[PDB]
């Protein structure tokens, strides 16, 4: 049971470190014009598809609040 | 000797089919010692011959139909004609005395040993006309119709059990709660116990049942179609590819798959979603209209998803297989990838196919994600339409709680067959496809030899007699008017230019060319009238580029037969000098040769492929261009081995050098196609203004 | 179950053996029948047997 | 290091997408949560009271539940497929590019089929992670939530369910390791089945020039009915643990609904929580189902990451070492140059002194033994002398890049493998943007333009795999080309004339007078008619330079190793 | 009665396939054999000819007995539909007139 | 048929032995071995190939 | 046609840091240069001048006064698909998914 533990330790140390390793953030013109592998490797997934999840979560949440009322 | 043959080839005279005696003999009898039971009874299938051996007693074989073959266990068989009871005779045809004779009934009860062979012909209408199509399967299918009408039957069983388990729940919740029964309640819960574990034990034995039989199906299948591949000749494999041959071969599966276990789950599901389709319209015609209206927009979905995603499963493949294709070629030249420094283009290159293939990935996962949540929006919708309007049903009548729930488990459980029925549909044309694709293998000739003369063992005698040669009927003459004879032991030697057609010579002895005007013979027998598959294994011909298996050298070298002796294999590696490194090597004659060319350097393999040549007794020895390619040290032990090595034999050196044939005894000289010169080395070097001497001139 | 395959699987599954084969049978040709035969009865043992009580309303 | 590490640095890069996945999978719960509520909300109020308002309520309810549900699930598996796509990529290039950089001496002490399976163990690694591996676990963690609830209806009923689980697990771990050990069977025979298969095809000259067609179907007789044989029992274990399972499930279902019957029958139970309880138990039981998979995979994965980075565990022998030397002109030098191979092995080249200059045509001649073939992975840095120093221009090697020196330096062996690509692709690997003309040019410097140009597509034919359209000396041919396709001022031949046929040796011998038109060429041949036109015969034995000078001058002295070794080879 | 009908067809034409086969080679020996009497005759070769007659007419008569067997099945295939509308029908009508309507 | 089975009509089941003794003593050999499927040439209808 | 992935873009100076090089400036008149090597910690840029045909070092000032404001980016995009479609009425689905706003 002690990778668990190895894990943990490892996990807090580099999450101590956060920030100092992420990838600069670009534009969407500026993503698609790299290299084949660095194009996928530093491209976020999207904005609209998160906005959908995003409210769709947020009027499951109100739904409920104003029923509990 | 070979009753067995001479049996053989004596029913196929009494029931007038056609016989290729030395054809049975090397497909049936490759190594010797007779035929034997199960090799005479598959060349008297392979003839086209209905065989079968039975248990008969002495009465009985007054009611048999002769001829019938007397299979004896210690050898020296007999053909039974005639069995006579006016005078208590039998009347047999003894294969040893090549006569018939007369027995008594003692002698016949001595000889029978109780088993006797049972042999009729039919007629066929097959032939080779007809075209490649599903045809070339159903003889292998139908053979299992007992073992499909139990799959069938058991499937069957197993439905009427799933339409049962709704009806169980149905009598639960509605007399079970309504009505405190404690009674019923037993009995239902048995009766479900023995309906849920009887439905598991035939499920699996119908699984069981059926993947049995679909094995063996496959097993013979391919192991026919493997027969088929290798009886083509080599001009077919002249023009196509290597992969392109071997994906062929390879999509005979899908073809069976589709024959086996997919016809007979459409004729199941057919009738399977009339009966469930009956049973709903009983308990209510308006949610059976719901599902019924439903099934076209799932067919539909079905029908318009199913190809783009076959196209993106294939697109993401093709990429995998070129991937792992550039990964293996890279690590195994590694060499000369940091001998060189271009590291950072082969980095770039596995990028670009990387990049490519994950993105053909993710493509192939979201078209499937859409897929799965159409389908499941479609079902949801149903059901919410359903649950609204059972509601209500409930609510005024016609139809009870329970009713409505086992109408819910029916409708839940008729969704698949649909869907399979749609996919089908495409399936069809996709295994139009495959079959399509090996008609280009199953539908060319198989090259086979009807009539040939039978003829005794080789010793090296050829002859050539007005031999014309063009590769094609427009191109050019390559051989005029060849006119050649070798005597036994000769070694002859032949040089020239290139086009001098001497590299045609080794393909005219063997018969892979057929000579336009003209005629090849060994021993004085035209080669057009003998068995070539009986003259390729008395030849050994040996090229400049030999390819060997990847077995081991001890089975390499001993391809020809493999349950031979082990001493004969170091005598051929000594008479070829590939004995040294052989006996240096760690697991030594055990070695494995390795993929391509692992371990054994090309010299080597070359001398592997000599002694390979050389480990039977080959009266006819051809060395094509053997030394040319070849380093200074295995050339070096070649030629000093070949004294020895052309002890006994007929040894044709053909060489483009002329420096390799000095101690020949004839060295022929051709220009053109024509035998310009021929004589000895220094008779022929004699003369300045002959070919010879300008040609050993200019090379040297 | 954990045993891998045997000669005698490798043997039953050669091509020679089964082209002389004509007109096969599955491994145990007994095995549907009996099981189908065991459910009936046990359906008629159940139904004979089986008792269900009568509620006037 | 390479371990179950170096992905925390990977999903700590990707933080608010994974959180994202995570707090839609809760909502999908909630969403799966929510419907067998309206399902029992509907059975014990609208049936019982006539209700047709609030079955209008709960229909358009459950519409857009259903709905919302369908499309968070979609873009949960969006948004989970993306990320793991972008960690594959990242795990693909670092493994390649550290792959690229290990010594010759990893390579040579192991199999490529060992390398290349423990490469390809990536593969698995990427199907591992893109499917639905990832997606259970969370399901799995997320159902304590439908534990809660179910509990919460009846502590009686559930208690069945929580029995059950032990026992899918236990079952499932008493089948994994059989079907697993079988699948392997059968991949290996299939592996050796399509090995047979293709090696079958392409010797089929082979097979027909003698009589062993018998023999190849009897082989392949055996082979299929192997592989058939563990593809059989392979589907007898599969169908024994599904049904297992099935049996198990089945069995749970029916003491469950025996129980809740006397439950409702009794009391603390109506109709409709018994049926949300039984639709609850399904959606907790299936992805503890679909969880088999995942307990053999997470095993699997443990040895396919071990030996991953049993290949990544191994230094770069990465080049921090350059002076930023020049450009270099062709003329190498040797000074006391003693080597071995290893330190135990004898010393093969003892005291070598050497100095050859720009533009001229040496030759290095001997017998076996002599210590001439070290020289051309010599003048490369694949063998450090132990005293000495070879030096291009005056500069040292073992103080220079040596990516670079092999840039500069063009060597032609005897085996001369070459990739599967097209013919220019082959010539122009070195730099694959280059003018055609150079490639054209090189070309026709070899020989090589007159064969290409009476092939099936020219330039743009694929040798095969590593060359199997063209001969030996057409490949011999094309490696020369592709040695001189850049400018090379250093030129070597390690036995390149050798071990080759005639008139491929005769067009390369001929065009050899103006191959070496402005380069230092090196000849290293075992014959000594090769060297014939070079300005430096050089005879070495033992690794001593005996003589060197002209053929003239060297043939015209009786008592010479040269005249000597030259009678012996005539 | 549409499906019954699709699924039998395709059997049918294939056994009807094979038997005309037997029937064009059956005819083309007899041809053969009639306009070349007089050699056969000459050669007294007349068992060969009645052995392969006799393989002949043996194949032909057992294609048209399979096509003859499928047939059966198939006419009676419909019958036992029919018959099966013909006592839902009987059920329902019984029901439908003893409540009036 | 083909030339070696209405060579050997009068008896189907006939070697190639003794059907190349008669051609040779009949002369007709030489033409049937130039032929490319020799003994094996299919004659056509009433022997109109020949 | 050459299998390459361009497109002009709208780049601030200071956002000219974040872009994939080497990118071509296009000047409305037939003086372009190509970009390469944008230098931080020194605000110095490695130019490949086309007229001279040899790379350059300038320094911040120059390069704003030779930089418009418009960049053209260049990206390696071979696609590796040989074949040729039947023209049919699905070459119009391509269509449909290209105009699908
Ligand atoms: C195929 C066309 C056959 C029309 C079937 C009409 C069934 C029908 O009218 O049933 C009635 C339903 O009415 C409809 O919705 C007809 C829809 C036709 C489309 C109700 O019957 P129930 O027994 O009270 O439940
Ligand atoms: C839409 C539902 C149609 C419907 O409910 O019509 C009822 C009959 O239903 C039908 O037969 C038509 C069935 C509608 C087909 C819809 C199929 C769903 C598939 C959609 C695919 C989603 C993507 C008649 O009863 P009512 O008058 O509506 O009920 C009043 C209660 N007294
Ligand atoms: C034998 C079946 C006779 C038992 C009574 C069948 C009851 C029945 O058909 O329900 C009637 C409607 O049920 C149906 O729709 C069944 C219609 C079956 C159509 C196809 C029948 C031919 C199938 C033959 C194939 C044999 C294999 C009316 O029920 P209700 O009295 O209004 O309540």
């Amino acid at each position: 049971s002690e990778f668990l533990l190895r894990y943990k330790l490892v996990w807090s140390e580099t999450w101590k470190i956060r920030k100092q390793l992420d990838t600069p953030v670009r534009e969407k013109d500026e993503n698609e014009f790299l290299p084949a592998h660095l194009e996928l490797i530093e491209t976020p997934v999207s904005r609209r598809p998160r906005l959908v999840a995003y409210f769709i979560m947020g009027f499951l949440v109100i739904a409920v609040i104003l029923s509990v009322l | 000797i070979d009753y067995g043959l001479y049996a053989l080839e004596i029913l196929a005279q009494y029931h007038n089919v056609s016989v290729n005696p030395e054809e049975i003999k090397h497909r049936f009898d490759t190594d010797g010692t007779g035929l034997g039971l199960t090799s005479w009874l598959l060349a008297a299938k392979s003839l086209e011959l209905k065989v079968k051996q039975v248990k008969k007693t002495i009465d009985r074989l007054n009611f048999i139909s002769l001829p019938a073959l007397v299979w004896r266990e210690d050898g020296r068989h007999f053909i039974l004609t005639k069995v006579s009871k006016e005078a208590n005779r039998y009347l047999i045809f003894d294969l040893e005395q090549r006569n018939p004779r007369v027995l008594e009934q003692s002698e016949f009860e001595a000889l029978y040993q109780g088993h006797i062979i049972l042999i009729a012909s039919r007629s066929s209408v097959t032939g080779k006309l007809a075209k490649f199509d599903f045809t070339w399967f159903i003889p292998a299918i139908i053979k299992y119709r007992k073992i499909f009408i139990e799959t069938l039957v058991v499937s069957v069983f197993l439905q009427l059990f799933a339409l049962i388990t709704p009806l169980f729940f149905q009598v639960v919740m509605d007399k079970v709660l309504v009505h405190r029964g404690f009674s019923t309640l037993n009995v239902i819960t048995v009766a479900l116990s023995v309906v849920v574990v009887f439905e598991i034990i035939l499920s699996g034995l119908r699984t069981y049942i059926f993947a049995h039989s679909t094995s063996r199906i496959d097993v013979e299948l391919g192991a026919k179609l493997f027969r088929h591949l290798l009886a083509l000749p080599i001009s077919y494999f002249e023009s196509r590819r290597v992969g392109d041959t071997v994906a062929r071969v390879r999509e005979l599966d899908q073809i069976r798959n589709f024959l086996t276990g997919q016809a007979l789950t459409s004729v199941l599901d057919l009738l399977f979603s009339f009966i469930f389709f009956a049973v709903m319209w009983y308990y209510s015609p308006k949610l059976t209209l719901v599902i019924l209206f439903s099934l076209p927009c799932y067919a539909a979905w079905s029908v318009f998803i199913s190809p783009i995603l076959r196209r993106r499963l294939d697109d993401k493949f093709s990429r995998n297989a070129d991937n792992q294709s550039f990964l293996v070629e890279s690590v195994t030249a590694i060499n000369t990838i940091k001998a060189m420094a271009v590291s950072p283009q082969m980095t770039n290159i596995w990028d670009k196919q990387l990049a490519g293939y994950v993105a053909a990935g993710f493509k192939v996962t979201v078209l499937a994600t859409i897929g799965q949540q159409g389908i499941q929006l479609i079902q949801k919708t149903v059901m919410i339409i359903n649950l609204w309007l059972g509601a209500h049903l409930v609510i005024s009548g016609d139809l009870s709680i329970g009713q409505l729930i086992a109408f819910n488990m029916l409708a839940g459980q008729i969704v698949a067959p649909v869907i399979r029925l749609a996919q089908i549909w495409q399936d069809f044309q996709q295994v139009g496809i495959s079959v399509t694709r090996l008609g280009d293998v199953l539908n060319s000739p198989t090259e086979s030899y009807h009539g040939k003369l039978a003829l005794p063992e080789i010793n090296g005698n050829i002859t050539f007699r007005n031999i014309r040669f063009r590769y094609k009927p427009d191109s050019p003459v390559i051989l005029d008017n060849i006119n050649l004879s070798i005597k036994q032991g000769e070694v002859i030697g032949i040089v020239g230019r290139s086009g001098s057609g001497k590299s045609t010579l080794t393909k005219l002895i063997q018969r892979f060319y057929i000579p336009e005007n003209g005629q090849v013979l060994i021993d004085g027998h035209d080669l057009a009238l003998a068995d070539p598959n009986w003259l390729r294994r008395q030849v050994g011909v040996v090229l400049q580029d030999n390819v060997l298996l990847n077995r081991s050298i001890i089975d390499n070298i001993s391809l020809a037969n493999p349950g031979m002796s082990v001493e004969k294999v170091i005598y051929a590696a000594k008479l070829a000098g590939a004995h040294d490194f052989i006996s240096e090597l760690r697991e030594g004659y055990n070695t494995i040769v390795g993929e391509q060319g692992a371990g054994l350097s090309g010299g080597q393999r070359q001398r592997i492929a000599i002694a390979r040549a050389l480990v039977n007794n080959p009266k006819i020895l051809i060395f094509d261009e053997a030394t040319s390619a070849l380093d200074y040290e295995s050339e070096h032990i070649i030629m000093r081995n070949m004294h020895k090595i052309c002890k006994g034999r007929t040894v044709i050196i053909i060489a483009h050098r002329l420096s390799t044939v000095k101690n020949a005894d004839r060295i022929i000289v051709m220009e053109k196609g024509k035998i310009v010169e021929q004589g000895k080395h220094k008779e022929l070097l004699s003369e300045p203004e002959s070919l010879y001497s300008y040609l050993y001139q200019l090379q040297s | 179950l954990d045993t891998p395959v045997r000669e005698k699987d490798e043997n039953e599954f050669l091509p020679a053996h089964l082209e002389l084969i004509e007109t096969p049978v599955s491994r145990r040709p007994r095995l549907v029948a009996y099981f189908i035969m065991g459910f009936l009865v046990i359906a008629v043992i159940l139904s004979v047997l089986g008792q269900v009580e009568i509620v006037a309303t």
